[PDB]
């Protein structure tokens, strides 16, 4: 149920990271996910290489 | 002997490392030969 | 460890003397604290040899079967009489088969 | 190699093996209509399978343990 | 439906595997530079330029 | 005897020559290689290609268009050159059908090779193919339907054709959204056939579904220093004047004086001339000024003093697009303010797309010019999206010009081939065999379409042939689940012009290639 | 996935579905922020700079 | 795998190389520190001689290749 | 991943490897070339070939025999080598039928190439050919006529 549980490097273990003040904007993870998935689909829709 | 349209395809993209390795030395010599061309036979005879 | 002292101009003879003294003390300490059993019990010597063989073997690709090979090695060695000549223990390598298929011939 | 879908056929055969205790259910390569290899008389020696597994495991371990290459 | 379609060419599979291997190699290259405990990389281009 | 196989040599060094069987073998090999390469990129389930350039920069290109694949390769087989140029011309005529025509020509030439191996003279094959082409063209023309009279039916046909065109390309992931976008963009042309009026801007970053058709117009230029960045109820003047150190066009003129005071006077006179020109421009009562050429510092400052936007260096395409979208007149003289028309739009402002800034023309007057913003994760994805959108726009424009439509999915090819077979079995001689080979190639086209999807192409093609022979003239390949369906209900439609051009070009190229019995090559340079 | 015998088109559509579900999950996991909350901006900048 | 046209050093190898370069630069000028230090003769393969004790001058005249040694020279 | 299209190189200098479609293409090209070479020497109106030797002897040999033609040629395509050995063994077993067997094998392989192009697994083709060979053998045996009794 711990929604904000993350890797803690200061204590070398695992704990809540909001108390460690480790936050990032949503439009970093969301953008990375969307771009990576779309690039993966584009790569998957490929079956040949041609040299000019 | 058919299939003359080889279309080497995947071949180069896996060997362009070695191709460029040879091409770099070829070009490196090429500057030397091109430079010495303007003197070695450009006006030697005349 | 002695490189930093070498770089700063320490005379190497001092380093050599320190090494000799430390090594002599360490060898004497090893001889003093080494554990030995004064009973010559056949079971105890068997177990000691097996444990030493297991410790020696537990770093190689046959470490999974280290108990099997250790027992086999102890059995092989004990049947040498007094000289423990290596040429009296033949080793044959036959391709194909699991490691456990290896056997000791009496 | 027989043209069938690998994942689907394998999953179905494994599910059938789990359902009824019958380790003879395999891949119907010849399309005889049944997966029962005992009924299809597909028989292999136990020693062969044991040697296959043992040799593969030992060589995989040996390859995994190598971490340095020193070709000239 | 039985045997089904037979993959005659098999070169598209090789192309896809090559693309996947290249992408995975690139990720493993830039894999150790991630997170607070990630180190930097030094790149020397064809010229004498150096960037860390 | 022969030129090459003669006791004396009649050629220069490096010259070559190939007789009947050898030239035929070379031509057929080249054509089949081209057809095999281009195919597998045909139909909804066709995959793309990677075009890795061998040049210094080594440009990378991921594409599905047959014309772009064929033009960006090193082709040395002359028959392959003929096929490549046929594909290029097909692309020039209409935006879609390059892969189809290439594959049809390749299959026709394969059947021709088989017939030649069966000891049939090439002229017999040519005559049979001419008859088959006539029959197929007549059948296709009789199978066409027209919905240009009905507005809603025409709109639905346009939507279906755009969807069918975009089905094969990478945009099939958002086919519905991109089909609506392309249909609206083409409809905004108000019947004009110019695709240059539709600008496509490729901006990196963002999802492919983030692409949109702008309700107004977007310009990638910049405003002057002291000019407003936002105006309301714009009154736009589009100009094509110098506005840059404007020199009197008397080329032989020069300044010859005897004192620097006179030089200063002449300099002030030039500045006053430029100021008077700016005053004449402002006499039109404008808010935004768009010039095709550069605007230098003094005119820009003068415009800023009057509070007038001055967009500079908008090229010929830019000024044409602004004139189309706002209704202005591209002027070059400002002595008759009452004889010029000023463009109007509701609002002009600067918008942020990605990390760049663009000028947004919103609430335009006419709007007969579109800008489409394309967003993608890679430059290759953006390029392929632009190419696919160009194909869709070309096909939609052709359908707007000629509203006749035919059903795709192999229905048109199957009915063509059925008519060809009906003609073939009624004709005696080996011309019947040639026509049967023609019908076989026409069958092979949807066969390749089904193979690309991994379906049972033989069974599906047999079912299609049976349906078309019985009388079901609308049966085709339903690729949703791999069965046959009615293309009328399924909404799979293709332009009649595209299909007719594909058929005729393929027949023409096959005929010209088949006639060749000797290839002679000059010494390469 | 490909070695198991899955066509590289079911994979693309499945990846798209997973991407949509993941965007929904990330959106549900996010927290609203206002630019007047200087502490959150400082934390975001510090998190960005932690790895450099 | 990477197919990058060049060399790659990773882990302890590159760190040891950097430390070696820095140590070589330090040992170049370590002998010219303190009053009992001594100057150096520098010849530029044309016949020009620069007798100097300044560390900055010595590191400036020398032509260096490794990036870490260059970092120390600029320092 | 393929043995040749892999980031690592697993072969000695000069070693080669052709996968499914490339190997099938090479085999079919070799077989068709051999079949088209040996044919036109078949039937009552078949013609002869001239076999010029490239060696020091440069022996001249004009012949109509298929086995003789296939023996004295430089063959590097391994499938062509298989067909040549088939022809040689056929000549050893019985005097005639070398050209017929070579042409039949070439035509069968051409049909196999067409079937493979039609997306049919080669094992299905092999099973069908086994059944067809059984049927053809039975029919040919039934069609035989024996006249050993009457002199
Ligand atoms: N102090 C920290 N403790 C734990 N994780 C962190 C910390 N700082 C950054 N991260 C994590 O490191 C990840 C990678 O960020 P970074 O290494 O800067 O490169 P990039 O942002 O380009 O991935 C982020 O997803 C972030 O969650
Ligand atoms: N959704 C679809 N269903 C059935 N057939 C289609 C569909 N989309 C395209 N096709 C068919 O694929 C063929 C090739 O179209 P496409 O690959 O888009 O362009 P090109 O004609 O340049 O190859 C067309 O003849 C068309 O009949
Ligand atoms: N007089 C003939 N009429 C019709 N066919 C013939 C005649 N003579 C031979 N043939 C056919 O020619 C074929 C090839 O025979 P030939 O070329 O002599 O030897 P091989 O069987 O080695 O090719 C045989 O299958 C035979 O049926
Ligand atoms: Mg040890
Ligand atoms: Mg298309």
């Amino acid at each position: 149920g711990e929604k904000t549980a993350g890797i803690n490097v200061r204590k070398g273990g695992i704990s809540n990271i909001l108390e460690e003040l480790v936050v990032q904007p949503l439009l970093v993870s969301v953008s990375a996910l969307t771009l990576a998935t779309e690039t993966v689909r584009s790569i998957l829709k490929i079956d040949d290489v041609v040299n000019t | 002997l058919a299939g003359e349209g080889i279309s080497v395809n995947t071949g180069p993209k896996g060997v362009i490392n070695d191709w460029r390795r040879f091409k770099q030395l070829e070009t490196e010599q090429r500057e030397e030969q091109c430079r010495e061309m303007e003197r070695l036979i450009k006006k030697l005879s005349m | 460890q002695v490189k930093p002292y070498v770089e700063e101009g320490l005379h190497p003879q001092i380093i050599i003397r320190a090494f000799r003294t430390a090594t002599q003390l360490a060898v004497n300490k090893i001889k003093e604290i080494a554990v030995t059993v004064k009973k010559a019990d056949k079971v105890e010597q068997r177990k000691l040899l097996e444990k030493c063989a297991m410790t020696a073997l537990s770093s190689k690709l046959i470490s999974q079967q280290k108990a099997f090979f250790a027992k086999m090695v102890v059995d092989a060695v004990m049947m040498l009489d007094d000289l423990l000549q290596l040429k009296m223990i033949g080793i044959k390598k036959v391709q194909g088969g699991a490691l456990e298929d290896s056997q000791l011939v009496a | 190699n027989s043209g069938m879908n690998p994942i689907q056929t394998m999953t179905e055969v494994r599910a059938r093996q789990v359902k009824e205790m019958n380790p003879a259910l395999g891949i119907d390569c010849l399309h005889k209509g049944t997966n029962d290899m005992k009924q299809q008389h597909v028989i292999e020696t136990l020693i062969g399978k044991k040697q296959q597994i043992s040799l593969a495991t030992q060589m995989v371990r040996m390859i995994l343990k190598i971490d340095d290459i020193r070709k000239p | 439906r039985g045997k089904g379609a037979y993959q005659d060419r098999d070169k598209p599979a090789q192309i896809r595997f090559s693309n996947i291997s290249a992408a995975k190699a690139v990720a493993d290259a830039i894999r150790t530079s991630l997170g607070p405990k990630g180190m930097d990389k030094m790149i020397q281009d064809g010229k004498g330029d150096v960037t860390i | 005897a022969s030129l090459s196989l003669a006791p004396v040599n009649i050629f220069k060094a490096g010259a070559d020559e190939e007789r009947a069987e050898t030239a035929r073998l070379t031509s057929f090999i080249g054509a089949i290689a081209i057809g095999d390469l281009v195919k597998s990129t045909l139909g909804p389930k066709g995959m793309d290609k990677i075009l890795l350039s061998s040049g210094r920069d080594a440009s990378l290109m991921v594409t599905n268009d047959g014309a772009t694949i064929l033009k960006n390769i090193g082709v040395d087989n002359p028959a392959a050159k003929v096929l490549v140029d046929m594909s290029r011309v097909q692309d020039d005529e209409v935006g879609d059908g390059t892969t189809s025509v290439t594959v049809l020509a390749a299959e026709l030439l394969r059947e021709a090779e088989s017939l030649i191996a069966k000891k049939i003279h090439p002229q017999t094959i040519i005559a049979g193919w001419r008859e088959a082409t006539k029959a197929a063209r007549e059948a296709l023309l009789s199978s066409a339907v027209d919905h240009g009279s009905d507005e809603v039916k025409f709109r639905q046909d346009l939507m279906n054709i755009a969807g069918t065109t975009l089905s094969s390309k990478l945009l099939t992931h958002h086919k519905d959204h991109f089909t609506k976008l392309a249909v609206e963009a083409v409809l905004r042309l108000k019947g004009s056939g110019n695709l240059e009026a539709i600008h496509i801007i490729k901006k990196l970053g963002g999802s492919l579904a983030d692409s949109y058709l702008d309700e107004g117009f977007l310009l990638d230029k910049k405003i002057g220093v002291n000019q407003p960045k936002r105006i309301e109820n714009a009154k736009i003047l589009i100009a094509n004047t110098g506005m840059d150190t404007d020199k009197i066009k008397i080329f032989g003129s020069r300044v010859r004086v005897d004192s620097t005071a006179k030089v200063a006077e002449i300099e002030h006179a030039e500045k006053e001339k430029m100021k008077e020109k700016v005053e004449r421009i402002l006499k039109h009562g404008i808010n935004c000024f768009i010039n095709r050429q550069l605007i230098y510092n003094y005119p820009e400052q003068l415009f800023g003093a009057a509070g007038v936007m001055a967009i500079e260096h908008a090229d010929f395409a830019g000024v044409e697009r602004l004139a189309l979208v706002t209704g202005g007149e591209i002027a070059s003289t400002f002595d008759h303010p009452e004889l010029v028309k000023l463009g109007s739009c509701k609002l002009i402002e600067e918008v942020m797309i990605g990390e760049d800034k663009l000028i947004h023309f919103s609430g335009v007057a006419l709007g007969e010019a579109c800008t489409i913003v394309l967003r993608g994760a890679t430059q290759q994805i953006l390029d392929e999206a632009e190419r696919s959108l160009h194909d869709a726009l070309c096909v939609l424009a052709q359908t707007v010009k000629d509203s006749r439509t035919v059903y795709g999915g192999g229905c048109s090819e199957m009915l063509m081939a059925h008519a060809v077979t009906q003609l073939a079995n009624r004709t005696p001689g080996k011309e019947a065999v040639a026509m049967e080979s023609y019908a076989k190639a026409l069958r092979m086209l949807p066969t390749i379409i089904a193979d690309n999807a991994g379906y049972d192409s033989a069974d599906l093609v047999a079912q299609l042939r049976a349906a078309h022979s019985e009388g079901n003239t609308t049966a085709g390949l339903d690729m949703r689940e791999g069965t046959i369906g009615d293309m009328a209900i399924l909404g799979i439609t293709e332009s009649f012009q595209v299909k007719r051009q594909v058929l005729l070009s393929a027949a023409e190229a096959a005929e010209v290639i088949l006639r060749v019995d000797n290839i002679i090559k000059a010494a390469p340079r | 996935l490909l070695q198991k015998g899955i066509h590289p088109t079911i994979i693309s559509e499945s990846f798209q579905k997973a991407l949509e579900k993941g965007i929904e999950i990330l959106t549900d996991m996010s927290r609203p922020v206002e630019l007047s909350d200087r502490e959150t901006l400082l934390n975001s900048a510090t998190t960005s700079l932690n790895s450099k | 795998p990477l197919s990058v046209f060049g060399d790659r050093s990773t882990g302890e190898t590159i760190r040891s190389q950097n430390v070696m370069a820095a140590a070589s630069i330090a040992n170049i000028v370590k002998s010219s520190l303190g009053p009992v230090g001594l100057d150096k003769m520098l010849v530029d393969d044309i016949g020009d001689v620069t007798i100097t004790n300044d560390g900055a001058t010595i590191l400036k005249l020398l032509e260096v290749e490794h990036p870490a040694a260059k970092v120390l020279c600029e320092l």
